[PDB]
């Protein structure tokens, strides 16, 4: 019996088998339908035919907002990508913290009533990443396409009063890049064009170590400019958009949010923990998720947290090269352990208790 | 947010600790552990917690990850037991081994009622407490180690 591990990101499905060192299926968490008003396409194929499709994400900011389309995503994951029968596989799912309780209630209902899984568990994403880094104590900054969350963990237990969440992540940064690229006279508007700009962002953006200095560098010469070939063959040029886009993580007012930036939220989370463990948290900041992949983000986090922290504080940012998959990998490890699987919800337990049982078994 | 309406509403509760205490009862390696003063050592081998023979205690493969339970009498009571639990990560251990050692350290902590104090010990970064566990010349690093439990996806 091999467990399935499925990390349902806001942007990407990461799916595979417990005991593997990487997910075997990684594809966009999208359903596409004809832009002119089969019926629909999922994942890689919707992306491929996006020229005639309107693309919709069933998950927004970590929360499933279209359950019919999410069922299509799960069906596609099991039957078309992994090519397994879900009734044969205990299944591990994931979630960002501070989601409404009903999200995992309906996840549990659908997995048992629709897909007939024999057992399942829903894990908190940042906890999986910490274990993937070989730690029991540290503070994880996880940022995907939907959510940025901070989870401090001490001796294997997350500290719920200190958990922080910002509904600002990769998709908001893509949308912001679409917006500011209009200053250059480019027009990226449609859902298909959003995917093009997402690619530009992933290929060419970076976090400036000193934002104001970098803006001046960008005006003094073309040294920071990069070119990008669009699918129709047109070549565009981008300059300070490369670093203005992810600057939003540190200055959320770039998109009109009054929120603290990710450096301040990390600091605030540490400060909500008992003082005697703060040194261990400062020395064990673990980055997780695709929106932590910008070149320069670790150096900028190091600089900004240093400015906020006591002047003698030892600060370390851990940035695993594989951190686009750290949540999945932590799940693959834990789902390989019989004691962890002992806590999973069985089909019989679901039959007798219903969706409420997920809150009594999954921590 | 509103924690009570959320999926972390039951974190930090007695119920969480109870569920995790029950899970720790299903690991054979902890049966009889921490019953007397001394050092007990296990090595992760393809996700399994495997005892290290006493004759090898203090010798660690650089390619592997270990759990080291140090049982001692606390200052407060010479007839009772307290615990330091160290997980030792070799310089060349693989991600599955280190992650299992971390998770299973928490589980041994659970099994012992939360009493153990945890220490993460990376090769070359071992704490003063860890260096103090072994007799003069007792801490030795060995070449090699057991194979990863991961299947590699090409
Ligand atoms: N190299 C990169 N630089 C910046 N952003 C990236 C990079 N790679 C991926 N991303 C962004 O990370 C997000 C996807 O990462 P992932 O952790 O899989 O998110 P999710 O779990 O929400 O699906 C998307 O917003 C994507 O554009
Ligand atoms: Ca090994
Ligand atoms: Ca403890
Ligand atoms: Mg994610």
């Amino acid at each position: 019996t091999t467990a399935l591990v499925c990390d349902n990101g806001s942007g990407l499905v990461k799916a595979g088998f417990a005991g593997d060192d990487a997910p075997r299926a990684v594809f966009p968490s999208i359903v596409g339908r004809p832009r002119h008003q089969k019926d629909s396409y999922v994942g890689d194929e919707a992306q491929s035919k996006r020229g005639i499709l309107t693309l919709k994400y069933p998950i927004e900011h970590g929360i499933i907002t279209n359950w019919d389309d999410m069922e299509k995503i799960w069906h596609h994951t099991f039957y078309n990508e992994l090519r397994v029968a879900p009734e044969e596989h205990p299944t591990l799912l994931t979630e960002a913290p501070l989601n409404p309780k009903a999200n995992r209630e309906k996840m549990t209902q659908i997995m048992f009533e629709t897909f007939n899984v024999p057992a399942m568990y829903v894990a908190i994403q940042a906890v999986l990443s910490l274990y993937a880094s070989g730690r029991t104590t540290g503070i994880v900054l996880d940022s995907g396409d939907g959510v940025t969350h901070n989870v401090p963990i001490y001796e294997g237990y997350a500290l719920p009063h200190a958990i922080m969440r910002l509904d600002l992540a990769g998709r908001d940064l893509t949308d912001y890049l679409m917006k500011i690229l209009t200053e250059r006279g480019y027009s990226f508007v449609t859902t298909a064009e959003r995917e093009i700009v997402r690619d530009i962002k992933e290929k060419l953006c970076y976090v400036a170590l000193d934002f104001e200095n970098e803006m001046a560098t960008a005006a003094s010469s073309s040294s920071l400019e990069k070119s990008y070939e669009l699918p129709d063959g047109q070549v565009i040029t981008i300059g300070n958009e490369r670093f203005r886009c992810p600057e939003t993580l540190f200055q959320p007012s770039f998109i009109g949010m009054e929120s603290a930036g990710i450096h301040e939220t990390t600091y605030n989370s540490i400060m909500k923990c008992d003082i005697d463990i703060r040194k261990d948290l400062y020395a064990n900041n673990v980055l997780s998720g695709g929106t932590t992949m910008y070149p320069g983000i670790a150096d900028r986090m190091q600089k900004e947290i240093t400015a906020l922290a006591p002047s003698t504080m030892k600060i370390k940012i851990i940035a695993p090269p594989e951190r686009k998959y750290s949540v999945w990998i932590g799940g693959s490890i834990l789902a390989s352990l019989s004691t962890f699987q002992q806590m999973w919800i069985s089909k019989q337990e679901y039959d007798e208790a219903g969706p409420s049982i997920v809150h009594r078994k999954c921590f | 947010y509103n924690i009570a309406d959320s999926n972390i509403a039951n974190l930090g509760t007695e119920l969480e600790k109870k569920v995790k205490l029950e899970a720790s009862q299903h690991e054979d390696a902890w049966k009889g552990a921490g019953k007397q003063v001394g050092v007990e050592i296990w090595r992760i081998q393809q996700f399994k917690v495997v005892p290290v023979p006493k004759k090898h205690h203090g010798s660690f493969y650089t390619g592997d990850s270990y759990i080291v339970l140090s049982t001692y009498h606390p200052k407060t009571n010479p007839d009772k037991l307290a615990y330091d639990v160290h997980f030792w990560l070799g310089a060349f251990t693989t991600q599955d081994e280190a992650g299992t050692a971390a998770y299973k350290t928490v589980e041994l902590d659970d099994y012992l009622g939360g009493l153990p104090v945890q220490y993460r010990e990376v090769q070359g970064y071992e704490s003063e407490r860890f260096l103090s566990l072994f007799p003069k010349g007792g801490l030795r690093i060995l070449d090699g180690g057991v194979e990863t439990g991961f299947h590699h996806v090409e």
